[PDB]
């Protein structure tokens, strides 16, 4: 049965399930730092659920076959032409900024869903609480306009404001200068054309904006490059924080209730990110949109729902 | 109608009057609601005196009962609004317009 | 709010209209005003916040001050005769105050003003119940003391209760007061009947039930409230804007469609006796509901708007929750002109 | 094809689908019913045959 | 070559707090996304 | 105003009294049943499209009830709207027989004896 | 009827059953068909009408009203499907079911046997026409144009519904033929003023009278060429038919409630036909052409005299056909270079020379040529108006020469001159347009071959 | 001067020019309890003497 | 970016001609172009115009214009050989006619 007032009504609560490791956790870092790794082995060691971060296509990953789609009917932005032409007239680079958080926000969405669905923790790379740097190393850059962050941080007023921050956060630490040399030996000839004034500026949002306001929710776990390889040492720490001092804490059956129904039905978590504010940037046109919609409605398993799309093997349609 | 009828009816048009014209407070006009429903107990309990309606002298209390409810609701409501604004005013009950 | 306290709220809402729908006492029908008053305030409170705790104080001090005088118009009644039993109103006065009170309560003209600003404030669901259910029990009362009503009075609220309505509706960009201004022009037409036959008073709150309760189902089924925001559904789902478009062109009056039939039905009914001017001007009047109905219409689906980059991912999606109703409401909204005469069975 | 459960499945949902038609033959049948005893009754009342 | 559709300037129109303003309400704010207004630092 | 609400003999809320089986029932081929059964399979197709099924082809026991549904209220509501229309001709009938002073029938004349007035068109 | 009603509500199911490239030759095949089936309706008797049951019935003057209805569906369907190709098959049938929805109600509209019956198919026909309009119209003024169609219409109507059900009050009956076999004379009172204004102004609104006409160019103008088609030859008829159905109930009231439409439609057809000498946008022309034409209609509808009536029926009949066939020799045209203009495109007779001839044709029957039929709607309603009066000749006198004047006006601004030079994008006319205009001009002389049969009850 | 103005004048856009103003009239209230129960306490004077006096 | 939205550019327009030198102009595919100008041309100048025309043209007599002309001719001649008047100005007998009794 569907999770609604019903199942509540009689007998599923949330607070049971929870066991002492649900502890959702984000490893925030700079570009190129080895935080997916340390997220990785953080959830084999935990036993819980890892996130890899979410891409431009993280959304057609959980819909339909989890397969990309085209750039054109998904995403319709480019990191590599970010990193070529960041100050293209098109509009490309707070276009991809704005998909991304409503990736993050979706991603984070499904994670509370499955912690509060099964009780078992989730890990994450970043967040919708950590997007906005990558947002500021825009505008100090000159890539973006200061309309464009007025319009984020609406959205994002609207939007992080009915979920539970994490309860607790990693951060890896590495200096500027390695992290060039780690993009140089890395090879992806996009990436090398990223000065060193842009990760300075992602460095400066996280540690004067993210960490200090990070650390009055929940108590905050840094580790520098060379204590971050040792990661049952970095599980350890973990295991052993007092969280008592955050909104986690302050959580009853009814409104765990209330976020179980708002983390599910994803339409409700996107709704304010089309927000009728008309950028030049993220604004489409109607002949576009209609030719794109169009365009997406003719995919193999996309005209109907789910189980209602006989041209990729679906049966006994005339009864369901 | 005697004297002691058209007395009550006055004092019922007067706390209507003073409810119909807020001035700051708002527990100023929930007095008024209160006054109004005194008013109302003890006009229908002197004319339920005079007839000799017995089975109708439970029905004062009865509207007791209810103003208690609407004047323990005024109450909770102004509870909100007073966390809300630091103070009881009309004046910033003006979010909504016509 | 827990379900359980929400599920018991409702049904004392419920369980006071049916208790002034059943009584043949006036302490009884007060009393289920009451109820209905006591459960409705949290009802409106469900989603807190600034505008709905303001929706929810000025709903409470309009329908006390209505409560008020309608337990004052009942105790003279009583005075000038000994009697309970709900019935001619023996006393114009007190029937003068009935009026008032009942008018009050239901937000006819010129005791309009709270209904825009508390249908604002609260939520679409919130919206749909106060603008639903809310009218029943006033509406059975004035049905049942029709024959004491004083036309004059009655008439001039109604006619004040259409032009308001097709004014005020003239300049919302808000859908949920282009609703609330809509429904004290139905409501305005549904009163000016009432001296004459309480059938056609009941036939019309029928059909604008049915036809609010598709609106607000499709309005919630699209998360709109704004003109603007109702002006994207196009490019996620093109068939829920043309039937709104249909539902619109329906509330409009047009014939054939159902809307059309209550106004008609009303207009005979009004010829049958002299009156025939006031028929003709709420008619003429009824044309600026009719004329924003049709921007709203041209808004969301007679052409397309433009749209932003992340609906796409909202292409990706579907609607978790299904109204049930909505088809049924949508069907029994436009395509029930051919069944006029069932309205027999009303009486 | 899809990544996940989709919980309506290949197969239709076999007790709804037979609570369905169940319901529309019971009530075809009770209509049928109803209507052959009106036509008996109102025949007998006005003595037709 | 193509018909006409509503763009940016044609739909601003309807993106204020009312149609037809005037002086008096040029000044009237649309309400919040949510209906949540920020919280007033009303200090007790 | 209220007629029939305070005829004599009718039970609250009955919805179909005794008196109606002395009444021919509506036909299964009544065009209104017809048009009934015709709004039910719009319902059904409205849904079907609402839910982003195939429209016509989606479900086929949904559509059948939907169908069943509508044709079995509107065989009652037909019922009792005939019923109505029955009492209140029996009503008027009854009315008019009972004060012929009110409903005389006056001396018939030829249009040979009546005088109209002749209007030229020109 | 049934036999015409229910074919079309089939071609509904059969439009969207179709397959994605098959629609518009199903629906014009089918629709040929229901015109064939509908032809037999024009066997007409001398006494009274075809009273097919309680609900329908086919008099001498609604016959080839419905005749003209079914022919113009397939012409329309010919019309719409070049500049709808691009669209979405969803959409596409869409637009055949609102067309065919329109055909639907104006086939019920002119058969009803009671006043409000007709009165609601009669305002039912409106959202059709409002939806093709605004929704498939070019420019961005075509929102304003509904607007201007729907409450110019409505405002005279709703008093037309309120008179109509007080009739009923008084009379205790709204079918035509115990309205016309019970008929009263109207005395002379404000009341009976009151009640001949509602039920005049509805159906003035709708032909149009000069005055109340100005929704009339927006709506013509800013729809597409099927709204264009339908709106011209028959829609504007619905007046014409309701003006003289409704006017048996109106004498002798009409004898002085008729000065002040006189004057208008005869004043105003002057002041229209002298409009067209100076208009810069073709359709726009062509629509002040059209309400030259129904101010003589309203004339001869006013006067109320047999021969005033057989010309206003041959006068509908005829001006639907030309006008129907201008607006597609206009939109051709315009779909060839994307502008209105007049003089955009000139000397199009050395580059399209068939095409040329269709035009002088329509224009030469626009002008009323003689013996076509437009000539005899006019010089009926002439002679009609002479009887009413021996002035009148001047007036429209003077209209005969203003019209003719800016037809071939028209024809010498469009055909002939020389080409313009930057225009190299005229295309060879397609056998679509053609067999179009030859669709629309055939049956105008084959009825001038046989005229009794536009000619009316009288 | 006739078709593009005056009739255009007389009946459409003064029809749009009424409606404008009275719906501007209708709806611009600031959404205070204390001026429109003013209002209401009017209203309820002058239904008790034009409507209920006389009877 | 000096631009106000994304929009797709307003695409020229195509020319039937191009992929089919005849084409009729009623569709861009051949066969359904051909068939479409095949069953316009013979539904609507074979059957509808041609078949039309002939049915109308040979009408029976219902609006009775020949019994009429030999009702008349009848009339004519039993009249001129009694010496009667050939039309009377009234068409209805005066003693079926019943006058007001005072004109005064
Ligand atoms: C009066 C006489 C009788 C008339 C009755 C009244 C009219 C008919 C009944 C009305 C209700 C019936 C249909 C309801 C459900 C339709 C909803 C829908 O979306 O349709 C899509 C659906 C196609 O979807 P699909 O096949 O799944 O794949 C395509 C995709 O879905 C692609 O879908 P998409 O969503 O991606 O496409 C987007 C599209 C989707 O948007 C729509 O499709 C619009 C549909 C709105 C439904 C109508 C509203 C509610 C009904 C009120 C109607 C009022 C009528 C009165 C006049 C006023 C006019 C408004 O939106 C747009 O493109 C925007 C266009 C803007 C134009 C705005 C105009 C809309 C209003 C016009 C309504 C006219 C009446 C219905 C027209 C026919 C519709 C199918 O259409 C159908 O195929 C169903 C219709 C045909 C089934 C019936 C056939 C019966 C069986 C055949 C045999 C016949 C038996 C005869 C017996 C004899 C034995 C031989
Ligand atoms: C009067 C003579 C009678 C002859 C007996 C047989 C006549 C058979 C005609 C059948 C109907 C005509 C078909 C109409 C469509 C036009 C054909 C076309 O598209 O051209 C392709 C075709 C191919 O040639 P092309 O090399 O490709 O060159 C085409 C270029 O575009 C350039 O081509 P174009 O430069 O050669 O011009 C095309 C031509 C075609 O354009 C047209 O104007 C023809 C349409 C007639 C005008 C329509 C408005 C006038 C209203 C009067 C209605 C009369 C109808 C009567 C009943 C008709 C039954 C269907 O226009 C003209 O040549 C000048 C037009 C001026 C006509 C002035 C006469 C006014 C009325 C006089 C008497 C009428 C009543 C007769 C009885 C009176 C009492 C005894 O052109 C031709 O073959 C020449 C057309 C023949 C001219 C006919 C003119 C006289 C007939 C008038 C009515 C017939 C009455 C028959 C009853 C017996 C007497
Ligand atoms: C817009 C379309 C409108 C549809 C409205 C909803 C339709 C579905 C609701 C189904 C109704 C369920 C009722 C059946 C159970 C029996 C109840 C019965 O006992 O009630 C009777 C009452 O019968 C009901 O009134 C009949 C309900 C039928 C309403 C349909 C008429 C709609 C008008 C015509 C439009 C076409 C409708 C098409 C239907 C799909 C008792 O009469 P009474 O207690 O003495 O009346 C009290 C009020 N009085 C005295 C003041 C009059
Ligand atoms: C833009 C185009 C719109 C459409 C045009 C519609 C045309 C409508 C015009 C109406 C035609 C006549 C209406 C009434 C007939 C006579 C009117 C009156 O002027 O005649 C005299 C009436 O006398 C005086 O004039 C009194 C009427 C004066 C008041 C009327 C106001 C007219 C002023 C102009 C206002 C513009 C109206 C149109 C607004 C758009 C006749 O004397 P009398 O025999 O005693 O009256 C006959 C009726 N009786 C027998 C019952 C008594
Ligand atoms: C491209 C080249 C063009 C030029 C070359 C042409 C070659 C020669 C062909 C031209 C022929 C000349 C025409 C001369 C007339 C001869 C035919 C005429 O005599 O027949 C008429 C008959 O004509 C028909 O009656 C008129 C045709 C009917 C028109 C209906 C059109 C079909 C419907 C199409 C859609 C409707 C749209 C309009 C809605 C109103 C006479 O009728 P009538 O005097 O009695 O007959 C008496 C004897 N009867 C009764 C026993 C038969
Ligand atoms: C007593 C009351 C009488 C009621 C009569 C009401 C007539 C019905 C029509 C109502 C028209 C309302 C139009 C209006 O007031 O708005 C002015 C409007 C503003 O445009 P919006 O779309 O609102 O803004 C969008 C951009 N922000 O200005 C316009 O341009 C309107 C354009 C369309 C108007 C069409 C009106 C046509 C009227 C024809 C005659 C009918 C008049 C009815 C009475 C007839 C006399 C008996
Ligand atoms: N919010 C964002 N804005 C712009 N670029 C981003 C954003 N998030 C991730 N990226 C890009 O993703 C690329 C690699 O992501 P990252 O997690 O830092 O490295 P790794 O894959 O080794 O963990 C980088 O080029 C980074 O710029
Ligand atoms: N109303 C006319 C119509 C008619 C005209 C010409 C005819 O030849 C025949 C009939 C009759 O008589």
């Amino acid at each position: 049965l569907q999770y609604g007032p019903l199942a509540f009504v009689l007998g599923e609560r949330t607070t049971r399930k929870l066991t002492e490791t649900s502890k959702v956790i984000t490893v925030d870092g700079n570009i190129c730092s080895g935080k997916g790794r340390l997220a990785r082995e953080i959830a084999e060691k935990l036993g819980l659920r890892h996130f890899p971060e979410a891409g431009i296509h993280y959304a057609d990953s959980t819909t339909g076959d989890g397969k990309p789609l085209d750039v054109q009917l998904s995403g319709n932005c480019s990191l590599e032409k970010f990193y070529d032409d960041p100050k293209s007239n098109d509009g490309n680079s707070y276009r991809l900024q704005s998909w991304l958080y409503a990736s993050r926000l979706l991603q984070y969405a499904d994670a509370l869903e499955h912690l509060l669905s099964t009780g078992q923790g989730v890990v994450l790379e970043r967040s919708i609480y950590s997007d906005f740097v990558f947002l500021e190393a825009m505008y100090r850059q000159g890539f973006i306009r200061k309309q464009c962050v007025e319009h984020y941080n609406e959205v994002k007023k609207v939007t992080a404001c009915e979920y539970l921050p994490p309860h607790v956060v990693v951060y890896v630490d590495v200096p500027v200068p390695e992290i060039q040399s780690r993009i140089q030996k890395k090879g992806n000839p996009h990436e090398m054309k990223i000065t060193a004034a842009y990760l300075q500026d992602i460095e400066n949002a996280y540690k004067k904006t993210f960490l200090p306001e990070m650390s009055e929710k929940c108590e905050v776990l840094q580790y520098s490059a060379r204590e971050a390889e040792d990661a049952e040492k970095v599980v350890e720490d973990i295991e052993y924080l007092k969280c008592d001092k955050g909104p986690w804490p302050d959580q009853d059956d009814r409104t765990f209730h209330r976020l179980r129904m708002l983390v599910q039905n994803k339409l409700e978590v996107l709704n304010y990110t089309t927000i009728p504010v008309y950028l030049p940037e993220i604004t489409i046109g109607a002949h576009q949109s209609d030719r794109v919609f169009q365009k997406f409605t003719e995919l193999p398993g996309r005209k109907y729902s789910p189980g209602y799309n006989e041209d990729v093997g679906d049966k006994w349609i005339w009864l369901k | 109608m005697p004297l002691v009828y058209m007395n009550i009816i006055m004092a019922f048009a007067i706390a209507l009057a003073g409810l119909l014209m807020y001035r700051s407070h708002l527990m100023s006009s929930l007095l008024c609601l209160e006054g109004m429903m005194l008013s109302l107990f003890i006009m229908s309990t002197l004319i339920i005196l005079n007839t000799h309606f017995t089975l109708a002298n439970m029905m004062p209390i009865i509207l007791l009962v209810f103003a208690a409810c609407e004047a323990a609701l005024g109450l909770s409501l102004l509870v909100m609004v007073s966390n809300t604004y630091g103070t009881d005013y009309v004046q910033n009950l003006n979010l909504l317009q016509c | 709010m827990n379900p359980i306290i929400y599920t018991t709220l409702i049904m004392t809402v419920m369980s006071g209209t049916m208790l002034v729908m059943i009584s043949s006492h006036w302490l009884l029908i007060w009393i289920g005003f009451e109820m209905n008053l006591l459960a409705m305030i949290p009802v409106l409170m469900k989603n807190f916040n600034p505008r709905a705790t303001e929706a929810a104080t000025k709903y409470f001090l309009t329908q006390a001050t209505a409560s008020m005088m309608l337990m004052m118009a009942i105790i003279i009644n009583l005075l000038y005769s000994g009697q309970w039993t709900i019935t001619k109103m023996f006393n114009p006065v007190a029937m003068t105050m009935m009026t008032m009170a009942l008018a009050m309560k239901l937000g006819l003209s010129p005791f309009h003003f709270w209904v825009p600003e508390v249908t604002q404030g609260i939520s679409l669901q919130a919206g749909l119940l106060l603008l639903t259910w809310q009218k029943l029990a006033p509406l059975s009362v004035l049905c049942q003391i029709s024959q004491s009503i004083n036309p004059n009075l009655m008439l001039t609220m109604a006619m004040l209760s259409i032009l308001i309505g097709g004014w005020g509706g003239l300049n919302q960009t808000q859908l949920r007061k282009i609703m609330a201004y809509s429904s004290i022009a139905h409501m305005g037409w549904m009163t000016a009947v009432l001296p004459y036959n309480t059938t056609m008073t009941i036939l019309n709150l029928l059909i604008y039930i049915t036809m609010t309760l598709a609106m607000f189902m499709l309005l919630i089924h699209s998360s709109a409230t704004t003109t603007l925001s109702l002006s994207h559904t196009w490019n996620k789902m093109p068939v829920i804007t043309s039937l709104m478009m249909v539902t619109l062109l329906s509330m409009g009056g047009l014939p054939p469609l159902s809307g059309f039939m209550p106004k008609w039905m009303i207009i005979q009914e009004m010829t049958k006796n002299e009156s025939i001017i006031m028929p003709t001007l709420m008619a003429m009047t009824a044309l600026l509901n009719l004329y924003f109905y049709m921007r709203l219409a041209y808004s969301s689906s007679l052409t397309m708007f433009p749209s932003t980059n992340n609906m796409k991912m909202k292409w990706q999606f579907e609607h978790t929750k299904q109204m049930k109703l909505l088809p049924t409401m949508i069907v029994l909204s436009t395509l029930v002109l051919p069944m006029t005469p069932a309205l027999s069975s009303l009486n | 094809k899809f990544y996940i459960r989709e919980p309506p499945h290949g197969s239709p949902d076999w007790l709804k689908v037979g609570l369905t038609l169940g319901t529309s033959v019971f009530l075809w049948i009770y209509l049928i019913k109803q209507h052959k005893e009106d036509v008996l009754e109102y025949k007998r009342r006005n003595g037709l045959e | 070559a193509r018909q006409w559709q509503p763009d940016v300037e044609w739909a601003e129109q309807f993106g204020g707090a009312v149609m037809y303003p005037t002086k008096e309400t040029a000044h009237w704010k649309p309400p919040p996304w949510n209906d949540v207004d920020p919280p007033k630092d009303t200090l007790v | 105003m209220t007629m029939m609400s305070g005829r004599p003999g009718r039970v609250p809320l009955q919805f179909l009294p005794n008196e109606a089986r002395s009444l021919p029932p509506p036909k299964l081929t009544d065009p209104r049943l017809v048009y009934m059964g015709f709004l039910g399979y719009c319902s059904g197709l409205i849904d079907n499209a609402i839910r982003r099924r195939p429209v016509v082809s989606a479900g086929l026991h949904r559509q059948l009830l939907y169908v069943t549904s509508f044709v079995f209220f509107g065989y009652y509501l037909l019922k009792r709207q005939d019923y109505m229309y029955a009492l209140r001709d029996h009503d008027m009938f009854a009315y008019v027989k009972s004060h012929p002073e009110d409903f005389p029938e006056k001396d018939k004349k030829t249009y040979g004896e009546i005088l109209e007035e002749f209007h030229p068109v020109r | 009827m049934l036999k015409i009603i229910i074919p079309t509500t089939m071609l509904l199911p059969m439009t969207w059953m179709s397959k994605h490239n098959m629609i518009w030759i199903n629906a014009t095949v089918h629709s040929l068909l229901i015109s064939l089936i509908s032809l037999s309706l024009l066997n007409q008797l001398g006494e009274n009408s075809l009273n097919f049951s309680l609900t329908f019935f086919s008099d001498s003057l609604s016959a080839p009203l419905l005749v003209l209805t079914t022919w113009l569906l397939p012409l329309m369907l010919m019309a719409s499907q070049s500049h709808l190709s691009k669209e979405t098959t969803t959409r596409k049938k869409l637009y055949i079911t609102m067309l065919i929805l329109l055909q639907l109600f104006l086939i019920m509209t002119f058969t009803a046997t009671e006043l409000i019956l007709f009165y609601i198919l009669f305002e039912a026909t409106l959202v059709p026409t409002l939806i093709i309009i605004t929704r498939w119209g070019n420019q961005t003024e075509r929102l304003n144009a509904g607007l201007y169609f729907l409450f110019y219409t409505l405002a005279g109507s709703l008093p037309l519904l309120v008179a109509l059900v007080y009739i009923q009050n008084t009379t205790g009956s709204l079918n035509f033929l115990i309205i016309h076999y019970w008929s009263h004379p109207l005395s002379n009172s404000w009341s009976n003023i009151f009640m001949w204004l509602a039920c005049i102004m509805a159906f003035m609104v709708k032909m149009p009278l000069y005055g109340l006409h100005l929704w009339l160019p927006k709506a013509h103008v800013e729809a597409p060429i099927a709204g264009s088609m339908v709106l011209a030859a028959v829609l504007l008829k619905l007046g014409g038919y309701g003006m003289m159905r409704i006017t048996t109930i109106l004498n002798p009231l009409t004898n002085y409630m008729a000065y002040p439409f006189l004057m208008l439609s005869m004043w105003g057809m002057i002041m229209t036909s002298s409009i067209c000498l100076r208009q810069t946008d073709l359709k726009s022309l062509i629509a002040y052409s059209s309400v030259s034409h129904m101010a003589l209609v309203i004339v001869a509808i006013m006067i109320q005299t047999p021969w005033s009536f057989m010309g206003a029926t041959a006068l509908m009949i005829a001006h639907g056909l030309t006008s129907s066939m201008l607006f597609c020799l206009a939109n051709t045209n315009y779909e060839r270079v994307h502008s209105r203009t007049m003089i955009l495109a000139r000397g199009l007779q050395t580059l399209l020379p068939l095409m040329a001839t269709w035009w002088l044709v329509a224009s030469l029957t626009n002008l009323a040529l003689p013996p076509s039929i437009n000539l005899i709607g006019e010089l009926f309603i002439i002679t009609a108006s002479f009887s009413w009066s021996n002035i009148t000749i001047i007036l429209m006198g003077m209209n005969m020469m203003i019209t003719a004047l800016y037809s071939l006006y028209m024809l010498i601004t469009t055909q002939r001159g020389k080409y313009t030079h930057h225009i190299n994008n005229i295309k060879p006319s397609f056998t679509r347009e053609n067999a179009l205009m030859a669709l629309h001009i055939l049956p105008l002389l084959l009825l001038t071959l046989n005229p009794k049969m536009i000619l009316g009850p009288l | 001067l006739l078709d593009l103005i005056w009739l255009e004048t007389i009946l459409p856009k003064t029809t749009s020019f009424i409606q404008m103003k009275m719906s501007i009239m209708v709806s611009n209230q600031k959404g205070l309890i204390k001026l429109y129960f003013l209002s209401f306490l009017i209203t309820i004077m002058i239904s008790m003497t034009l409507f209920n006096y006389h009877e | 970016p000096t631009i106000r939205l994304q929009e797709d550019p307003d695409p020229e327009d195509e020319n039937l001609y191009e992929k089919n030198p005849d084409s009729h102009g009623y569709d861009k595919d051949p066969i359904v172009d051909l068939w479409n100008m095949r069953v316009v041309f013979f539904f609507g100048f074979s059957i509808v115009l041609v078949l039309g025309s002939t049915f109308v043209a040979y009408l029976p007599d219902y609006r009775m214009q020949e019994w009429a002309r030999r009702e008349a001719e009848r009339l004519v001649k039993y009249r001129e050989a009694n010496g009667l008047p050939l039309m009377e100005s009234n068409c209805f007998d005066p003693n079926k006619i019943q006058l007001p009794e005072d004109e005064d």
